[PDB]
């Protein structure tokens, strides 16, 4: 999807 | 009191692009605003300078902040590894928007985030704290080496930055 992450960037 | 602007020079491959400079709202998140300053002069002995934005996707955001291993894994904030999550005062109202990344609630450490688009399904879950103040031209350059899957075609780093006022 459209995430910000820091580690499991997720869908 | 008056807001901190720090600038970031951007380079791609190491040429020169550009300046970009934020304004941080210490105003409303004094503890991840000053985070984001301290981390930009290098003053505590480690921050942005000489990092990359390791993930860009065109239409959503420029990420970057980590600094220790270049890949949205590590980096950390000058209060210790990770920090609360201040408030959520803030919202992702259109381009320019500086916001921190995380993983969940209270996991705060270097990594942020610039947009290039209204994002509003982050508002609640990440902490807004500054927005660009003269560069936004170079935010769009920068896009364009970005991928839907977010890896760049080329290596975007922070060549230099600091404060300004």
């Amino acid at each position: 999807x459209l995430l910000v992450t820091a580690g499991l960037v997720l869908a | 009191m008056v807001n901190p602007t720090v600038f970031f020079d951007i380079a791609v491959d190491g040429e020169p692009l550009g300046r970009v400079s934020f304004e941080l709202f210490a105003d409303k998140v004094p503890k991840t605003a000053e985070n984001f300053r301290a981390l930009s002069t290098g003053e505590k002995g480690f921050g942005y300078k000489g990092s990359c934005f390791h993930r860009i996707i065109p239409g959503f955001m420029c990420q970057g902040g980590d600094f220790t291993r270049h890949n949205g894994t590590g980096g950390k904030s000058i209060y210790g590894e990770k920090f609360e999550d201040e408030n959520f005062i803030l919202k992702h109202t259109g381009p320019g928007i500086l916001s921190m990344a995380n993983a969940g609630p209270n996991t705060n450490g270097s990594q942020f985030f610039i947009c290039t688009a209204k994002t509003e399904w982050l508002d609640g879950k990440h902490v807004v704290f500054g927005k660009v103040k003269e560069g936004m031209n170079i935010v769009e350059a920068m896009e364009r080496f970005g991928s839907r899957n977010g890896k760049t075609s080329k290596k975007i780093t922070i060549a230099d930055c600091g404060q300004l006022e």
